[PDB]
């Protein structure tokens, strides 16, 4: 279905919750069919379409009794048990697959393979099944969440040219003076995951300076350039070679990394930093003047591969990670939407 | 409460103000980590420097609570909240059986199980669940009507 | 607007700004569209331009004929999804033949690799109004990517290559400069135009800075509190000294030219003149980074940190009379190969200038794609025809429902060579039936249209050469956008 | 099935060709009367401001008038380009630009030939038109005697078509002398063009030295004789302060009196540091405070405030001084010196006129006349003159004007068509025919049978008399070297190049798509 | 009546054209010519326009007769060259200091304008002025040095040449009553007499109670010292420039100045300094530590009058060497408009004497030149023959328009006057 919303937001979809949500339902009783869909995406991911389908066709097969002088009370006294009996049928009918000739991973495979069929990526299921099923595995903490396998979107390229990353990724390059002059490719790095802004206090706590004697002047300024020498050389004396931070890295901070052959990035996505540490094995520190080498991270290869004429930071190949990152292509910028919603529909079945 | 201006006179003050601010709050948290605490529930705000140190000290942190929660949480674990940060008393602490991130409906939710209790009425239509909360409350109060008289 | 016989569309912004282009992506990106499918095609071409750079034009043509070839099969009574499926398995057989048949530039020597990259540059250029100097314009796009791309990493950065445009003369006078052009003059009018390297150095040395030639102030809000008059005299005689402590800091470092991020003070400027330090007031952040990489230099935070090793090496620095009456510019050129390379494009008209820049980028993109994928196919329809034939012979082998879809995919492909021979001025059926037939009678798969008009159709000896990835992406994106439209049957549009 | 949004216009092939031609032609035809000696002037007027201007400079027309036809605006810009890169040949570019496009429509319709084939034919011709141009070019060597007389000519040629035709000779030496004077610099800021209303046009002059639109420091001596000048950029009224934030916190009023007197001292000292320079003339870009103004007068130093980055630079070129700041070490900085700075009166306003100067490398031309529009034009006209010349200091080869230059091309192009053959051949001939359509208008505006005279000049030139140009007062073919109607090679080379580009831009046009206006 | 609202009554032609709302661009060109005549002569702004109107009318008939305008334009300018030559040969020179004729010259220019009632005293005292302001090396004369001040009330009669200086402002009188200082020495101040602050951001912070009463102590003192250093140089008149900057002259300083009998005049524009410096033999004073008896004036009397109820400031009698000479003229008039016109009729006459400083020759008037030229340029063209002869003839015919409109304003048979004027000019020559 192709839906163009009231605000020109053009959307193509197969996702039942996504179709029913983009339709503004006003009728109070028909809004139930939007909730009924919504609960299904919330607990399962697939079925959203089928759930609404069933619901109405129960109401429609109750109308031939409602036309005759029957009480709706007794009709639902009959359905309430019918569903309680339908659940009894499935529980007896469900097959524990660990018992009978199944593969360790062809359980999630042949299961995503069903969720794919119907949606756009049907003719590409092969590719997406042996990737997003795989993506639930790297995700596995004892108990897991999809917040850790965050999807990134990049305009252009075939949807086949999508890329599985065993580390993390940034749909986000930034650029300062040195960022081009810096090395944008490592092998075995130590990833320092920082928090606080490396510069001359760009949004920090304001404090007024009163100075009576002139010579205090070059002193107060030479205190500043020394206050961040400590904060910066604090990074060099860590054993790090890749510096990421939730807050900004300045023009004058990037300089020291550029010459000292260290890679740095500022204004990192908040979700991405928590995506990095889980797949780099590091720890987000809010202060440089404390850091032990027990906080750093590693990977197989860090490079800034340019995909779709936007610069992506790809540090990947991390042995033991409780996180990964999908990186998705697709023809138009509306395809990339209906593959992301299509893939969330497979992952949650897996 | 009154505007906090920070008047730096000599250059010796800059290095020692910031590096001392490191310690100032690291010492605020240590006076609560050396009391054998494993969970600090915050009604108000939390500082990024302050969470950093509590992050290392191996302690869970739970922000957001408005007035409603601090009181109803207080009755379950059996703590007593203090506004003065300098008196973490062993006699005014709590005790909780399980504090985990049980994900329900896909939501990252914190639990405080095992006094004040809580029912999690699950369903489909967020519309009908709302009514059966009024059905539950009809009885919950009908129980309060039994006791008093 | 397809091919070297292509024509140019002339689009006007709502404000009034005029553009005259051949870049299919640009064309569609300018027209104020509305019909949701047209809108989508706008993104379809906009997709190509990013993942490749060339092809934007033919990507649409292929999608539309495919949608047309579907249409005829729908009115026949066939289900769209089974057609869309029938197209994709027929797209996977087209790319497969292309891969098995594409020529390769990996098995080449160094003398023959730099030629195949020119041959592609030639190809991509001959189409747009640049064709005039497509010997010179091509010998640019090649020069740029060799100089900037990390060989083993096989990765070219288009942030490194800067597109500079200035209007005057002709397109012939468009040059590639082994350094940087700046819209900046010299900070003091008395300073010289040329700067000559002190003979024994073989370089000029640059004072690339990121602090202003101004008495240092702190970042945190401040104030003095002067009570004693003499202590205002201690301050007064600090202001001039903290200026001389800048000049000497540079003069003692051994630099001959100062390029500084922020601006110089009025007192500092004259003292920059007296001691023979040609200065550059207010230089761009990105532009400093491009200077420091070209000059082999380093970027310097404060005066205290300046040393004779953080200097920028140049072979010349000159302020050019960019116009005859307009404004001066600064060129910092090199005889050696520098990782940054500014591309200075000139024309007789602001519209040519923009199109000329828009041609290089396209031309520069085919050469970037060949560094990534060192394999080529031959255009002029040849690549499309080999795929058309390949899918055509396999349709009879497919059988059942998809027999008609494969026959459709192949048939709609034939619109590219037909609408090539059409614009070029030949019979559609003629060139097609000659070309497709000649590609079976011989084992050769590299026979195409003589769109210029020479005797042979031999795309090999004619140097009409396309990159591999280019051709491939131009199909996958079409078939995949095509499937999406076919999946759609229920359409709900709101109100504006 | 409609594609576009509303208010959107689609002018495709058959209609896009119309627009492209209608536009170009409509614009070409607008300025056609400007061309040549017996050419006429347009009166442009804004809706805005109740302003107008009476002009020849063909750019100045095109730049001004509003237009919608995108193809037109293309040519309009090719006009500015020329005014940028050469300064003259504004109308020569546009007409040749349109005349190519006129000649295309006559091919695209009447004959039915492909636009791209026309292009691949207009191209072969252009490279051949520019070819012979260099072969026929007359480069002037070391003989600066033979080259000045050569320059004076170029101007005389440029000037005849403006109001300055009648006093051609007069204005020709005022340009030639000013540009030579400029000493090979190609920046025109160095010639300050001061137009003061009143008197004759023949009353206009280039001063020997410099005239300054400034005043003397107050009750100061009205005429300095035997000057020595310091040129400065340093603060004065603003009161020099160390930039940061030097707030005064006086414990009790007492100290403020000392601190007020302190700022006065900081001045008395910075004037003393200047007094050490041993100079009677202090000129400053910045303002001289009410205070320093007196401190100079008491010392006897003449002080001139407010002549900006503009005025200061020229003074530095004419007096041979330096744009000095600092003033801490008088030894290393080079002073300026001239003979007399007496204040003159011109109609009403007082100007300080530096006379007898160290180095004449910067100059002032005072333009006069009866009407604010006459001035306007004189300025515009002079800029067209101070251009060709200046750029002929750079590009020092000449070509015979009077239609001759364009004809020698029409020759080579037309003979190149006798070589090429095919459908291209017709387009190559056309190029030459367009080139002919230039002398055509030169004659047309003068008034004799265009058809006869251009056809009288073709023969002579084709026959090998490649001097022959158009005697545009007598209505005859006469010698252009012996009559001295010379032009810049850099001029003509550009006219051909630029035009050949336009056609190859519009001829590729087959679809004009206009958005909904903002 | 102004677009803005103001009422203007005039005879000065440039003043007439500038203030009507001419719309046609070519018609606006006429205003420019009339402006350019004012900026070359100050007189003849009417003559110059009418000539264009009869020259254009000429050009019209020639275009009717089919003559290419380029020829017309150039031969009309060839008509200029020969005509201005004639005026240069026919003119009788003037002794650069000859009152009896220079005075007739102003008397001519006035007699046309609403001030011609009092042209008897207005002509000489406009001539008297320019020669005093002139020079020996003559040159080009600046009329910015002639000071014409307005004040409404009375009659044009009451206009007077002041034997010194007129000033715009008045004695402050806020504190004390100094107004008419006799045997006076004038000081001229650039600086502020306040409790001033340095150009940097400054603020007196107060810690103690005992700091307060001592702050006013120095405050009162600081202002008194300045007023003391003034009385010490020995001047009884103060003149202070524009205080838009910051301070001005304080109300506390003003009582010091009053009881110390120094008469004060505040707010004086920066343009006014150059003139006042020369007009009052008084060197301008920037800082206090540069206020000296040396730079004071020594004028005989300064006394502020009371005219219509509205005061003006007089400086009569000025002792010292007048190396720079300066005049000041007070204009009165019954109605606002008839004051502005008095100034424009002075400036027109003042300007004719200025032109006599420029080209030291003088011609006969009342059309006489315009008729001679007509006669001369006729005989020239009878020799010309061909096309460029008809032009000159039509040109000679045009110049005749001046005497025609002159006569037509007088209600005469302009035809009869002219034919007779040309016949008598054919013999009796350059005076008819
Ligand atoms: N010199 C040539 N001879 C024959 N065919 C050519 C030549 N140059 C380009 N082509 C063909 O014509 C097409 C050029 O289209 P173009 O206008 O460059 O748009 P795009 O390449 O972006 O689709 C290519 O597909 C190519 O195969
Ligand atoms: N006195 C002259 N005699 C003959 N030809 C002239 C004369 N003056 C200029 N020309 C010719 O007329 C043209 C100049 O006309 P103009 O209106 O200035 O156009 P543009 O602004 O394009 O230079 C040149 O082609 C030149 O050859
Ligand atoms: F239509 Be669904 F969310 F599989
Ligand atoms: F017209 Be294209 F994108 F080479
Ligand atoms: F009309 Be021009 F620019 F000589
Ligand atoms: F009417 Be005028 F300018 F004497
Ligand atoms: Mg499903
Ligand atoms: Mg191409
Ligand atoms: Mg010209
Ligand atoms: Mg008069």
């Amino acid at each position: 279905i192709l839906i163009v919303t009231s605000n020109q937001k053009t959307t193509i979809s197969n996702d039942g919750a996504t179709i029913l949500k983009l339709l503004d339902v006003v009728h109070p009783a028909a809004k139930t069919l939007v909730d009924i869909s919504r609960a299904q995406d919330a607990e399962v991911g697939d079925g959203t379409t089928s759930v609404t389908i069933l619901a109405g066709e129960l109401m429609k097969e109750a109308k031939p009794f409602l036309e005759e002088g029957i009480s709706s009370h007794l009709i639902m006294k009959g359905y309430r048990k019918a569903v309680s009996l339908a659940v009894e049928k499935i529980n007896e009918l469900a097959v524990d697959i660990t018992s009978e000739k199944s593969s360790g991973r062809e359980l999630l495979e042949r299961c995503a393979r069903t969720a794919m069929s119907s949606k756009l990526i049907h003719n590409n299921a092969d590719f997406f099944v042996k990737m997003c099923v795989d993506a639930v595995l790297s995700l596995d903490r004892n108990d897991l969440d999809d917040k850790l396998i965050g999807i990134k979107k990049i305009p252009g390229g075939a949807m086949e040219e999508s890329l599985f990353i065993n580390g993390v990724a940034f749909k986000k390059t930034f650029s300062y003076a040195g960022f081009e002059q810096q090395p944008k490719k490592f092998n075995n790095p130590k990833i320092l995951s920082l928090n606080v802004e490396l510069e001359l206090k760009a949004e920090k706590d304001n404090a007024e300076v009163r100075v009576e004697h002139v010579e205090d002047y070059q002193a107060i300024v030479d205190a500043e350039w020394q206050l961040i020498f400590e904060k910066l050389r604090q990074v060099e004396e860590t054993g790090a070679n890749i510096v990421l931070s939730k807050l900004p890295i300045g023009d004058l901070a990037t300089q020291f990394f550029a010459d000292r052959n260290i890679f740095c990035a500022g204004r990192v996505s908040a979700d991405d930093m928590n995506r990095v540490i889980q797949a780099v094995g590091g720890s987000i520190q809010s202060t440089t003047s404390d850091i032990k080498p027990e906080h750093l991270g590693t990977c197989a290869l860090f490079e800034e591969m340019q995909i779709g004429s936007e610069r992506y930071n790809l540090f990947q190949g991390c042995p033991q990670a409780k996180t990964c990152t999908l990186l998705l292509r697709g023809g138009a910028e509306q395809v990339i939407a209906e593959v992301e919603r299509s893939l969330h529909d497979a992952i949650m079945i897996v | 409460e009154t505007k906090g201006t920070v008047l730096l006179h000599n250059a010796q003050e800059m290095l020692d103000f910031s590096k001392g601010e490191e310690k100032q709050i690291d010492a605020m948290m240590k006076e609560i980590a050396d009391m054998g605490v494993e969970c600090i529930v915050a009604g108000a705000g939390v500082g990024e420097l302050a969470l950093h140190y509590l992050n290392r000290y191996g302690i869970l942190v739970l922000k957001v609570p408005s007035k409603f929660e601090l009181r109803r949480l207080c009755r379950v674990c059996g703590a007593t909240p203090l506004p003065r940060l300098g008196a973490p008393t062993p006699e005014e602490l709590g005790l909780v059986e399980t504090v985990k991130t049980m994900e329900i409906g896909g939501d990252r939710v914190t639990v405080f199980k095992q006094r004040t209790s809580t029912i999690i009425l699950r369903g489909a239509t967020q519309n009908n669940l709302d009514d059966i909360e009024r059905a539950i409350d009809d009885g919950v109060a009908a129980v309060k009507g039994l006791m008093k008289p | 607007s397809l091919g070297p016989r292509g024509l140019d569309k002339i689009l006007i912004s709502p404000d009034g700004e005029i553009t005259i282009t051949n870049d299919g992506a640009t064309i569609l990106s300018q027209m104020e569209l509305d019909n949701e499918i047209a809108k989508l095609l706008v993104q379809l071409s906009k997709s190509q331009d990013d993942e490749i750079g060339d092809g934007t034009t033919g990507v649409v043509v292929l999608a539309s004929a495919l949608l047309d070839q579907a249409l005829e099969l729908i009115q026949k009574g066939i289900h769209p999804i089974k057609i869309a499926n029938g197209f994709d398995e027929a797209a996977k057989l087209a790319i497969s033949k292309l891969e098995e048949t594409c020529d390769d530039i990996s098995a080449s020597n160094d003398e023959l690799f730099r030629d195949f990259l020119l041959r592609a540059a030639k190809t991509s250029l001959g189409s747009k109004i640049v064709s005039k100097d497509h010997d010179r314009f091509a010998e640019m796009a090649v020069e740029a990517v060799i100089n900037v791309m990390d060989k083993d990493r096989k990765d070219v950065d288009f942030d490194l290559i800067k597109m500079q445009g200035r209007v005057g003369g002709s397109i012939s006078d468009s040059k590639l400069i082994n350094g940087v052009i700046l819209d900046k003059d010299f900070s003091h009018p008395q300073m010289p135009k040329c700067v000559l390297p002190k003979e024994g150095s073989d370089g000029v040395k640059l004072a690339i800075l990121t602090c202003p030639f101004e008495p240092p102030k702190p970042k945190t809000k401040h104030k003095l509190d002067i009570s004693s008059v003499e202590e205002y005299q201690k301050l007064q005689t600090y202001e001039q000294d903290k200026f001389k402590e800048m000049i000497d800091d540079v003069k003692k470092a051994g630099a001959d030219v100062v390029i500084c991020q922020w601006g110089f003070d009025d007192e500092a400027n004259h003292l920059l003149l007296q001691n023979d330090l040609p200065a550059v007031r207010w230089v761009g952040g990105q532009e400093l980074e491009h200077i420091a990489i070209s000059t082999n230099g380093r970027i310097v935070p404060r005066f205290q940190d300046l040393s004779k090793d953080k200097l920028g090496t140049c072979s010349r620095i000159y302020e050019q009379e960019f116009g005859t009456t307009k404004d001066r510019m600064l060129i910092i050129e090199q005889s050696k190969e520098t990782k940054t390379v500014t591309c200075f494009v000139r024309g007789s008209n602001k519209m040519i200038v923009d199109e000329a820049e828009r041609a290089l980028h396209d031309s520069l993109c085919v050469v970037r794609n060949l560094v990534k994928d060192s394999r080529v196919v031959y255009g002029g329809g040849a690549a499309e025809v080999t795929m058309s034939l390949a899918v055509s012979e396999e349709a009879d082998k497919q059988r059942g429902i998809d027999q008609y879809a494969f026959r459709g995919f192949a048939q709609a492909l034939d619109t590219i060579p037909m609408t090539l021979a059409e614009n070029s001025g030949l019979d559609p059926i003629g060139t097609l039936s000659t070309l497709k037939s000649k590609q079976l009678k011989e084992k050769i798969s590299n026979i195409g249209v003589d769109c210029l008009g020479y005797g042979s159709n031999d795309m090999k000896e004619l140097f009409v050469v396309d990159p591999f990835i280019g051709k491939k992406q131009q199909i996958l994106l079409a078939t995949q956008l095509c499937r999406m439209i076919l999946k759609i049957d229920n359409v709900i549009i709101s109100g504006k | 099935v409609q594609i576009f949004g509303d208010q959107v216009t689609e002018e495709r092939a058959e209609n896009a060709r119309l627009s492209a031609f209608v536009g170009a032609i409509a614009v070409g035809d607008l300025v056609k009367s400007t061309l040549g000696p017996k050419g006429m002037d347009k009166l442009l007027q804004s809706a805005s401001s109740n302003t107008c201007m009476v002009t020849n400079d063909g750019a100045t027309i095109l730049k001004s008038i509003p237009l919608d036809n995108p193809a037109a605006k293309v040519l309009v810009n090719i006009s500015k380009v020329q005014d940028d890169e050469v300064g003259d040949g504004t109308t020569s570019v546009t007409v040749l630009s349109a005349e190519l496009l006129r000649e295309a429509e006559k091919l695209i319709d009447q004959s039915k030939i492909h636009p791209q084939t026309i292009i691949e034919g207009y191209r072969l011709a252009s490279a051949a038109a520019l070819d012979a141009l260099t072969k026929a070019a007359v480069d002037n060597s070391h003989d600066k005697t033979m080259f000045r007389e050569d320059l004076i000519h170029i101007a005389k040629t440029t000037l005849s078509s403006k109001i300055l035709s009648q006093d051609k000779d007069h204005f020709a030496e005022l340009a030639t002398n000013a540009i030579l004077r400029l000493k090979g610099s190609t920046n025109l800021e160095h010639i300050q063009i001061i137009k003061i209303l009143g008197g004759k046009l023949s009353d206009s002059f280039l001063d020997e030295g410099f005239i300054l639109a400034k005043k003397f420091g107050n009750n100061q001596p009205k005429r300095i004789e035997n000057a020595k000048i310091l040129i400065a950029n340093t603060t004065l009224d603003t009161d020099k302060v160390k930039i940061f934030g030097t707030k005064f916190k006086v414990d009790s009023t007492a100290k403020l009196a000392q601190l007020e007197k302190a700022e006065r001292e900081k001045m008395k000292n910075k004037i003393a540091k200047i007094s050490k320079f041993g100079i009677n003339t202090f000129i400053n870009r910045q303002l001289i405070y009410d205070y320093p103004e007196q401190l100079f007068t008491d010392l006897g130093i003449n002080s001139i405030e407010h002549a900006d980055f503009e005025g200061v630079e020229r003074l530095a070129l004419v007096t041979g001084g330096e744009v000095v700041s600092t003033f801490d070490e008088p030894s290393k900085c080079k002073l300026g010196e001239c003979d007399v700075i007496e204040e003159i009166m011109l109609g009403e306003q007082p100007f300080l006129k530096f006379s007898g100067c160290k180095a004449g490398e910067a100059c002032t031309i005072v333009l006069r006349g009866a009407t604010d529009q006459t001035l306007d034009e004189a300025e515009r006209s002079l800029h067209d003159a101070l251009s060709v010349l200046s750029q002929t200091t750079k590009e020092t080869r000449t070509v015979l004007g009077g239609g001759c230059a364009e004809m020698v091309m029409s020759k080579a192009v037309d003979t190149e068509a006798q070589n090429i053959d095919g459908k291209k051949s017709l387009a190559v001939e056309a190029f030459a025919r367009a080139l002919r359509q230039l002398p055509t208008i030169l004659a047309d505006n003068a008034g004799f049978d265009s058809s006869e005279l251009v056809s009288k000049l073709r023969s002579s030139i084709y026959n090998g008399i490649s001097t022959s140009g158009l005697d545009l007062n007598n209505g005859t073919i006469a010698d252009m070297r012996q009559l001295g109607i010379v032009e810049s090679y850099k001029l003509k080379r550009a006219v051909v190049s630029s035009a050949s580009e336009a056609a190859e831009v519009l001829l590729r046009v087959d679809n004009i798509i206009r958005a909904r206006p903002r | 009546k102004t677009s803005r609202g103001e009422i203007i009554i005039s005879n000065d032609g440039h003043t007439i054209l500038k203030q009507m709302a001419i719309l046609h661009p070519v018609a606006r060109m006429l205003v420019e010519v009339s402006a350019a005549q004012d900026s070359e002569a100050g007189d003849g702004t009417t003559s110059v326009v009418i000539l264009t109107g009869a020259l254009l009318g000429a050009a019209e008939r020639l275009l009717n007769k089919g003559i290419h305008p380029t020829i017309i334009a150039d031969s009309f300018q060839s008509a200029a060259k020969r005509s201005v030559d004639i005026l240069l040969e026919m003119c009788h020179k003037v002794s650069l200091s000859d009152r009896e004729q220079l005075v007739r010259a102003a008397s001519t220019s006035l007699s046309s304008k609403i001030v011609s009632q009092y042209s008897s005293f207005l002509a000489p005292l406009a001539v008297d002025s320019v020669l005093k302001i002139s020079d020996e090396n003559s040159k080009n004369v600046d009329l910015n040095d002639i000071r014409l001040v307005k004040k409404v009330g009375g009659t044009i009669d009451d206009t007077e040449m002041i034997d010194g200086v007129v000033l715009t402002q008045t004695a402050i009188k806020s504190a004390g009553g100094p107004t008419r200082k006799e045997k006076a020495k004038i000081g001229l101040i650039q600086f502020q007499i306040s409790p001033p602050k340095p150009d940097t951001e400054n603020n007196i912070i107060v810690n103690d109670y005992r700091q307060m009463d001592k702050i006013l102590k120095e405050e009162r003192a600081y202002l008194l010292n300045i007023c003391k250093k003034i009385k010490k140089a020995k001047c009884n008149v103060l003149l202070i420039q524009k205080s838009i900057l910051r301070d001005a002259v304080n109300d506390l300083a003003l009582h010091f100045l009053s009881k110390l009998n120094i008469m004060v005049v505040k707010d004086i524009e920066r343009e006014e300094i150059e003139f006042l410096s020369k007009g009052l033999g008084c060197k301008p004073i920037a800082d206090i530590e540069l206020f000296t008896e040396d730079r004071l004036d020594s004028a005989d009397l300064v006394e502020e009058i009371d005219s219509d109820g509205s005061k003006i400031v007089r400086v009569t009698g000025i002792r010292n060497n007048n190396a720079r000479p300066t005049v000041s003229v007070v204009i009165r008039g019954a109605n606002n408009m008839i004051i502005d016109e008095t100034e424009r009729s002075l400036h027109d006459a003042l300007c004719v004497i200025r032109c006599l400083v420029k080209e030291r020759g003088l011609i006969a008037g009342g059309g006489a030149p315009e008729i001679e030229i007509s006669r001369r340029l006729s005989k020239e063209a009878r020799s010309m023959e061909g096309v460029q002869a008809f032009i000159w003839q039509e040109f000679a015919s045009a110049l005749e328009v001046i005497p025609t409109t002159l006569a037509e304003n007088a209600g005469l048979n302009s035809i009869k006057v002219v034919t007779e004027l040309r016949s008598k000019h054919e013999n009796g020559e350059l005076n008819d």
